RNA sequence: UUUUGGCAUAGUUGC
């Protein structure tokens, strides 16, 4: 222990375990174990003394660094076969600390409790203050969200890219976020929500929206498509080339414009296109010509932003075409908060029909009430009860799992200094009468994620469409159209209601209706 | 001495309604005098109510055999 | 190989006869609307412009299918195909001449679905008769498939981002049969276990628990103003 | 990333006090002092210039292309 | 010339490797673009850490449903050498013999 | 072009041994949000495996205090399996015991 | 059987909001009020927008959403202005429309702020409101942004661009003396700046015959109309919407 | 000399952001790949 | 048609069937020319 | 993609009425005043002065869903009064009442002005 | 359509304020939770000192399992229902409970008082490590924490112990669904 | 003057 903490011959990822029951040392310094750092102690007392911080704050201009740290044999990485024969110590301030002791013995101390958290679960405030599941749900979530995914996303060319038009950083928020580089890239918009009844559209994990904040640009996105092709000359017996085709010299063809198209083939940047046409005009000879041209996913519209031209490995002129498309908040797009709160736009209503307070402050969001008990996201209540404080107060609040200092008592006060009821609750007004609604209501800001689902992007119908090549069903090609399975259980539900002649036209009539000629002395088709 | 019961099935409700219907969207005769309807569907119904469509349901008994019946004779609920 | 071809799920039997993919349905997301009744679900004005149904020439729709036919598939509601009786299928997309739009008794319109129409709402999975039930068409202008609040709890659907699926009927046989079988009002008592599928959810519940309390009291306007939501009043307004 | 034109619950304008509050921040006003400062009373805007984060610095460093 | 190896974007072998987060604009990365991660065919893709039973580790399991009361294992493998991991198992066979 | 192969579809083994080849490996790299990216390059994923259907795993161990994070795992078929790092863990890179 | 006589008080007075109270009126009539002013009151917004060329980092769509939202000064034009829908003109035309341009060519390696100060009216009567003024967008060396737009009449209930107001602040019964709302422990509660209970007390005794009365408004204008001009015109234009109502109604019952 | 209570609650974040400038968050792959 | 060098912005035309290549830079991407066509936005 | 143009969520297209009423059969005197392309601004406010009339024996409004813009209005009056004159009087009551109330803030601005 | 009509003009919500009880509750919940950690210290001291004898057809740790297992059920009983005396009429939860649209009384003294004993497989949390749920604690320790009783309330907020502890339990329930839509409905698929 | 079109294993994601 003294020479890896000193690193003379030993590195320190080598982990030793000394079994005293069965009387043996295993040392292990092969890769794929997991460890992490701790701090060391020693007669009841930290070795990292203030001296190490004070080293610390200087680490600019300075070149001290956590290696440092390391060198000094303070913290340790310590690996969970290790762990096994360690006494360790949650928090220095009191565990170590003279008491009824509860064990005299700590080798060593964690730096911080939250630091068990994950990257993506790091995120959640407060979240010893909900159902664990809901921690799962948010984490889930939180990777679904919309936002500025990278700064060099315009040079980017992805299969599916989505960029939130004005990102915010959480009002609240744990000190770990700091070093997720999220506060530099947010991902949501700490939005007015107003935990309330009202017409009825936000029930059953449903939300009813501000029209006139999304006409403010709220929760507006934007959703980048990329297409790509390559033409080649493969053998002699065909050559694929870049060119806008016409009926005149292409003899098979897809009926729709090609107008849009230049004189290379290719779409030129800024035409506000639909599913249905064409993006890049290219061509098979055979052995005139046939279009093979790509056309646009046929369930969506869009503005053609980028088109880059460029050879492929082979050196072939192949070319990648950046599709934008805007999406504003409508009914049916799914949001999120940090805690596992997700729910579909129920309604939008605009701000005078919305509910508002003594002040004319109205809800962004209004959620269902019966949310909350069966879930118990109390972090939600905490989170915008801290996040109403931290914004009358004018400085980001603090929103660390197990920091001791803060708890809702204390908020409360705060919130009481700046004249507001101490609990968040507030009289608001019916839109539609003025009248003052009876209780009062839980409201102030809260940070939201618009989910990467929308209804355009998850909507289709079936009309006698392009039907299977086997079978003559439907089939899933060239957008979600093919129908939807008709499963056995379906089946076997019209079998139990007796709907006999709608299950035959559901599946005869209505997916394959065939007939053959067989003879009446043998079962040979004719 | 038919022995099946008297009354009417809401399986055989939905069929001769909705093959009577059909034959009404046929252009078949209007066994009782419409009210201004243009739906097959009520004019159905009310055939129904007034008990007036031509239709025999055939009841299949188990044993291969099988028992008429006229939908007049039947009891509508 | 050819029993590959058949066995598992994805054989030919279980996956081509005893289910399959069929034609006129759609599928999304729902969300609540405590404004239509049990019976009604509200459908996009897309899908409804899309999928249609087949309405038999008569001598009282002609004049309606007629005009339906002049307006073709460009508005709403409109028409795709007249099917003559010699079979041959007219499309009101490609064929501007009042030669082939010229109707008479016998033929079939393949209209655009409108408001009144049957459809069997659908989910996945189906546990019981009520997973699919028949409901009316309501036509609303936005993206997204509605519902009674009180139709979820046998759908076992929450709006929470769950899609539900929409079979339409073609014909006027089977659409009586939705009607007289599978409707949600002759679905409210399973014979399950012999007691209602459905009632009153989340916030009416907590509402008529707090409005049937004994010290509820309401002013005249107030009153009124309730009383208007009440479809079947007799129109008298109670002694106080 | 750019600062939003105008608070999005109540619509009273923001665009023109982004680079004023970072301006009356380099005066090591606290940001509560500097809010108010800039006239911003209601929370609803407050939280705009607390919690906005103005990325457009970070991508002005690319190429204009 | 024997191939051509994939290179994790900037690990100590990647040009950005080093570099200030200026240069990389000049490049056009984003400088918290975190990389650890392959391009291949253009695609970014990335490997997940794949768990598996540790090696030269005597562990000593009870298998249930064996004529084996207990069952003491070793997955011996060398450093470096033998990517086949000889998986030895030694038995105490259960008293229910014929 | 072995490499690549294997890194182009996933497999992981021979080409031609893809009958029981593991795979899973490479997989394309999730660019929605700057955490979603994050998430995914720090995630490790336990096969099933013949160990899996003796002990389960889907369970939370003890053992993952510090380590993985207890409450980070795709919700479905694959809860437990795949998991992620605590923020503080570093996994060992291996070295010479001479 | 008629209409209270309203009886107007204004407390305060300024360019950017004023604060008043009506006595003696219903509560509906109130909340109409606030609903006109937060809906119907028109102004005039950058609504049509041709981009000639643009090269900023940011996508085309989002520039036209930033200049919506920007105010203009619609103090007297827009009520000889009509609704482009209504009026007759090709495009656009003075008597339904005004045309903005906008254009500039940063070719300098300090960074460039694109403000409202660089819109350009073909008319003084309306420009921005702040002409410290607000960011439109920022330009790096190399990136033009040329475009040419059109500002329209229209009022908040069609886009909230053309929301007038702020944030209207409302009140009535401070005291909470009707009991409209049940406060479960009324000793928590903040005081109104009209209430006037004092420290001691948390609500006026229940009064049973109370009627609604003496609502406080506090109108915010965003500064593209003065405050009295827009309760003016909210008042002008809910006497219009119910004189064109009794208008058709009239030609209802004739007919 | 040894750390108070009530600077420990901001001396442990000092050392968490000073491990986090040091190493990064993808340090597994990139140590294990330069290995 | 006009396209434009992906690293040092050179405007240059290019033939349907010559490879594509910067006129002084050498560099292999290029990207189109914005459209000529009237674009028209509503500001909602 | 069904997005309604919200600008034809206040216009009358063609052959739309702005108002049309309806003779409720059950109860007498029973009228009801079905207005398209409005919302609560009307309702809400002819309501109230409809109840303030002691003659209309009941009054009240609905909108039968949010996302359309029909608002119904029933009128119940004694039998020696129709329920048109009493929508009538309303209306002018209301437009009276308003005009006062110009007349009144353009004082009191100026006496805000001048003060 | 009369009822939501009406809660426009009533209208609904839940707050903090509605998950805050009385300074004397909270004393009183305290009270009970220290009686019952001095209870199940006196049974770990009678269990150690061979002082608890084993019941007819149980061994001595199902015994004391039972024991404890009874005293924390109980004790959470006690707690749950002086959290539920505390309630006041205009609380949100009991409007939500009462109605039964939502939520349990359970809930309520999950959220307000304790959030109460977690579970693996019908026991307590089981040494991962050895002899030891986790690192922070002793070896041979049977006290509630250190086997995984939860003491806060969710307002009150987990420690990092029952804060993990808590997760564990959690994760039981998430296998128990994943396995339900595997196992779901193959039963109906072979009955029809 | 009428449009078509693949099968596959693997991976991730959603009640
Ligand atoms: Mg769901
Ligand atoms: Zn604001
Ligand atoms: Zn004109
Ligand atoms: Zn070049």
């Amino acid at each position: 222990r003294k020479l890896r903490r000193q690193m003379d011959i030993i590195v320190s990822e080598v982990s030793m375990i000394r079994d005293i029951r069965e009387r043996e040392i295993r040392i292990y310094t092969d890769a794929g174990r997991i460890c992490r750092p701790l701090l060391i102690v020693e007669k009841q007392k930290l070795l990292l003394k203030k001296r190490h911080i004070d080293q610390l704050k200087e680490r600019e201009y300075n070149n001290y660094s956590w290696q440092d740290l390391v060198a000094s044999g303070v913290v340790e990485y310590i690996d969970t076969l290790e762990e096994e024969t360690v006494m360790l110590a949650m928090t220095p301030d009191d565990l170590q600390e003279k008491e009824v002791a509860y064990c005299s013995t700590y080798t060593h101390c964690e730096i911080h409790p939250s630091m068990i958290l994950g990257v993506c679960a790091s995120i959640i405030p407060f979240p010893d203050h909900n159902q664990s599941p809901r921690n799962t749900y948010q984490s889930a979530m939180g990777k679904q969200a919309m936002g500025v995914y990278i700064t060099n996303f315009h040079v980017r060319m992805d299969t599916l890219a989505h960029v939130l038009y004005y990102p915010q950083k959480p009002l609240v928020t744990t000190r770990s976020m700091e070093y997720l580089r999220f506060r530099e890239l947010p991902a949501g918009i700490n939005s007015i929500v107003a935990i309330a009844s009202y017409t009825g559209y936000n029930q059953e994990d449903s939300v009813i929206m501000n029209r006139s904040a999304v006409d403010r640009g709220f929760f507006r996105s934007v959703f980048y498509r990329s297409y790509k092709e390559q033409e080649s000359k493969k053998g002699f017996d065909q050559e694929e080339v870049f060119e806008k085709p016409t009926r005149e010299t292409c003899q098979g063809m897809r009926h729709a414009i090609y107008d849009k198209l230049d004189d290379d083939g290719l779409i030129a940047p800024g035409v506000r296109v639909s599913g249905d046409d064409v993006i890049i005009g290219k061509t098979v000879t055979l052995p005139t010509k046939r279009d093979c041209s790509t056309f646009l996913r046929t369930s969506e519209t869009g503005i053609v932003d980028q088109v880059m031209v460029t050879l492929n490995q082979e050196g072939y002129k192949f070319c990648k075409i950046r599709v934008r498309s805007v999406r504003i908040p409508q009914i049916g797009d799914k949001f999120a908060s940090r805690h596992g709160q997700k729910g579909t736009c129920g309604i939008q209503y605009r701000q005078e029909d919305m509910p508002f307070t003594c002040e004319g402050i109205t809800p962004d969001i209004i959620i269902n009430p019966h949310a909350i008990p069966s879930r118990m996201t109390i972090g939600h209540l905490i989170e915008c009860l801290q996040g109403k404080v931290s914004a009358n107060k004018g400085e980001i609040g603090d929103a660390t799992p197990f920091n001791d200092a803060v708890n809702v008592q204390k908020i409360s006060n705060l919130l009481s200094d700046y004249g507001y009821h101490l609990r968040g609750n507030e009289v608001l007004y019916n839109g539609f009468t003025g009248r003052k609604i009876t209780s009062q209501i839980f409201i102030g800001p809260t940070y939201y994620q618009r989910l990467k689902h929308m209804v355009d992007d998850k909507i289709h119908s079936r009309a006698r469409g392009p039907i299977q090549i086997l079978n003559r069903q439907p089939m899933e090609g060239r957008s979600r159209d093919g129908g939807l399975r008709f499963g056995e259980m379906e089946r076997d539900c019209q079998i139990a209601h007796g709907a006999a002649q709608f299950l035959r036209e559901r599946l005869f009539e209505a997916s394959d209706p065939y007939q053959v000629h067989v003879c009446n002395l043998c079962g040979i088709m004719a | 001495k038919r022995i099946t019961t008297p009354y009417m099935t809401k399986y055989e409700r939905a069929r001769v309604l909705g093959t009577r219907a059909l034959q009404i969207a046929m252009c078949a005769p209007v066994m009782v005098e419409l009210e201004g309807e243009t739906d097959p569907l009520l004019i159905a119904m009310k055939e129904l109510k007034a008990r007036k469509i031509p239709i025999i349901i055939r009841r299949y008994l188990p044993d291969g055999s099988y028992e008429d019946w006229g939908v007049d004779e039947l009891i509508i609920s | 190989s050819l029993k590959q071809r058949l066995k598992g799920k994805e054989g030919r039997v279980r996956g081509n006869l005893m289910g399959k993919r069929v034609d006129f349905s759609a599928r999304t997301v729902i969300t609540p609307d405590p404004n239509l009744s049990i019976d009604q679900v509200g459908v996009p004005r897309s899908i409804a412009a899309n999928m249609t149904f087949a309405e038999i020439v008569t001598p009282f729709n002609i004049d309606r299918l007629q005009e339906l036919v002049r307006r073709g598939n460009s508005q709403y509601p409109g028409a795709k195909y007249i099917i003559r009786d010699n079979g041959d299928r007219i499309d009101l997309r490609f064929h501007p001449k009042p030669s082939d739009l010229h109707l008479q008794t016998g033929y079939k319109v393949e209209r655009h679905m409108c408001d009144g129409d049957i459809v069997i709402f659908n989910r996945q999975p189906t546990l019981h008769k009520m997973s699919m039930m028949g409901h009316r068409v309501r036509i609303l202008p936005w993206s997204t498939f509605r519902l009674n609040l009180s139709v979820t709890t046998p759908y076992n659907a929450d709006f929470d981002g769950d899609e539900m699926n929409l079979h339409l009927p073609q014909s006027l046989e089977t659409r009586a049969e939705i009607q007289e079988l599978a409707m949600v009002p002759r679905m409210i008592v399973t014979p399950q276990s012999n007691r209602p599928v459905m009632g009153i959810v989340q916030d009416t519940l907590t509402a008529v628990r707090k409005f049937t309390k004994r010290d509820v009291f309401l002013e005249r306007g107030e009153v009124m103003n309730l009383l208007m939501f009440l479809s079947t009043w007799d129109g008298k307004v109670p002694q106080p | 990333m750019i600062i939003p034109v105008r608070c999005f619950t109540c619509g009273k304008i923001v665009g023109n006090k982004w680079e004023a509050y970072l301006g009356l921040l380099q005066a090591e006003y606290t940001e509560g002092d500097a809010l108010d400062a800039l006239g911003l009373k209601r929370y609803c805007c407050r939280r705009m210039l607390l919690a906005h984060v103005d990325l457009i610095e970070k991508l002005l460093n690319y190429a204009p292309l | 010339f024997i191939g051509k190896i994939p290179i994790m974007l900037r690990s100590t072998y990647c040009l950005l490797n080093g570099l200030t987060d200026r240069d990389l604009c000049e490049l056009n990365e984003c400088p918290l673009d975190p990389g650890g991660y392959f391009i291949i065919n253009g695609s970014e893709k990335v490997l997940i850490a794949q768990e598996k039973m540790a090696t030269n580790t005597v562990y000593v399991f009870a298998k249930k449903d064996s004529k084996y009361a207990y069952t003491g294992e070793c997955r011996s493998c060398l450093e470096n050498s033998s990517r086949p991991t000889s998986t030895i198992w030694v038995s105490m066979l259960a008293r229910g013999g014929q | 072009d072995g490499l690549k192969y294997s890194l182009a579809t996933g497999n992981w083994g021979d080409q031609k041994k893809a009958h029981q080849a593991r795979a899973g490996v490479s997989q394309v790299l999730n660019r929605l949000t700057f955490a979603s990216t994050l998430s995914h390059l720090r995630r490790l994923n336990s096969p099933i495996g013949r160990d899996g259907k003796l002990a389960k795993p889907r369970q939370l161990h003890n053992t993952l205090w510090g380590m993985v994070c207890p409450a980070e795992t795709p919700e479905g078929h694959a809860v437990g399996l795949v998991k992620n790092l605590a923020l503080m863990a570093y996994i060992s890179v291996g070295s010479q015991p001479s | 059987p008629y209409a209270n006589q309203p009886t107007v008080r204004i407390t305060e007075l300024t360019d950017e909001n004023v604060k008043f109270i009506i006595e003696n009126t219903d509560l509906a009539v109130a909340n109409s009020i606030r609903r006109v002013f937060i809906a119907e009151v028109p102004i005039i917004a950058i609504d049509w927008v041709q981009i000639d060329a643009n090269s900023s980092v940011l996508h085309d769509e989002f520039i036209a959403h930033r200049l919506g939202l920007i105010p203009l000064t619609s103090d007297d034009i827009v009520d000889k202005l009509q609704y482009s829908r209504d009026c007759t003109c090709e495009e656009f035309c003075p008597e339904c429309s005004v045309e903005f341009t906008l254009d500039v060519r940063c070719n300098e390696d300090q960074t460039r702020h694109v403000t409202s100060r660089d819109l350009i009216s073909n008319s003084p009567r309306v420009i921005p409101v702040t002409s410290d003024d607000i960011l439109i967008v920022k330009l790096r060396k190399g990136q033009e942004l040329r475009l040419r737009a059109y500002a329209k009449k229209g009022f908040g209930k069609e886009h909230a661009k053309w929301n007038p107001t702020a944030g209207v602040a409302f009140e009535y019964d401070p005291d909470n003396a009707l009991r409209h709302t049940v406060y479960p422990k009324p000793e928590e509660w903040p005081k109104s700046e009209y209430s006037e209970l004092d420290e001691d007390e948390s609500q006026a005794p229940y009064d049973p015959n109370g009627k609604p009365e003496r609502f406080y408004y506090n109108v915010e204008s965003c500064g593209s109309l003065r405050p009295e001009t827009i309760v003016l015109s909210a008042l002008s234009g809910l006497k219009k919407k119910l004189s064109d109502l009794q208008t058709q109604l009239s030609h209802e019952i004739q007919s | 000399d040894e750390i108070t209570p009530d600077l420990w609650q901001e001396a442990c974040w000092i050392v968490i952001s000073s491990y986090f400038d040091e190493k990064g968050l993808v340090r597994q792959q990139l140590d294990s790949f330069d290995e | 048609m006009i396209y434009i060098c992906g690293e040092c912005h050179t405007e240059n035309e290019i033939k349907s069937r010559d490879p594509i290549r910067c006129r002084e830079c050498g560099y292999r991407i290029m990207y189109k020319k914005r459209t000529k066509r009237l674009v028209v936005f509503d500001a909602r | 993609m069904n997005a309604p143009p919200a600008f034809e969520s206040f216009l009358l297209f063609e052959g739309e009425k702005k108002i049309t009423i309806n003779k409720d059969t059950k109860v007498p005197n029973a009228c009801l005043f079905t207005i398209n392309k409005e919302d609560h601004t009307l309702g809400n406010i002819i309501k109230s002065q409809l109840l303030k009339d002691p003659q209309v024996l009941f009054a009240g409004y609905k909108v039968p869903h949010p996302l359309e813009h029909k608002i119904i209005i029933r009128v119940q009056t004694t039998p020696d009064y129709s329920p048109q004159e009493a929508f009538t009087n309303a209306i002018t009551d209301l437009i009276s009442e308003l005009s006062l109330l110009e007349e009144r803030f353009r004082v009191a601005i100026k006496d805000k002005q001048e003060g | 359509t009369v009822i939501n009509n009406w809660l426009l003009i009533e209208g609904h919500t839940i707050g903090i304020g509605d998950s805050i009880a009385d300074s004397k509750t909270y004393q009183d919940i305290q009270n009970t939770i220290k009686k019952a950690k001095q209870d199940v210290i006196e049974v770990i001291e009678k269990a150690h000192n061979n002082e608890l004898e084993p019941t007819p057809g149980n061994t001595l740790r199902q015994t004391f399992e039972n024991q404890v297992n009874r005293i924390l059920n109980d004790a959470r009983d006690k707690t749950g229902s002086s959290a539920q005396k505390s309630l006041s009429e205009y609380n949100n939860f009991k409007s939500m409970v009462v109605s039964g649209a939502k939520g349990s009384k359970i809930n309520i003294s999950q959220v307000i008082a304790v959030v109460g004993q977690q579970n693996v497989e019908g026991k307590r949390i089981p040494f991962g490590f050895k002899h030891r749920t986790l690192p922070h604690f002793i070896k041979d320790d049977y006290g509630p924490e250190s086997r995984g009783f939860v003491e806060n309330s969710y307002l009150a907020g987990l420690t990092p112990t029952e804060f993990f502890f808590h997760a564990m339990g959690g994760r039981e329930g998430l296998i128990d669904t994943a396995v339900k839509t595997a196992e779901t409905g193959y039963i109906q698929r072979r009955l029809i």
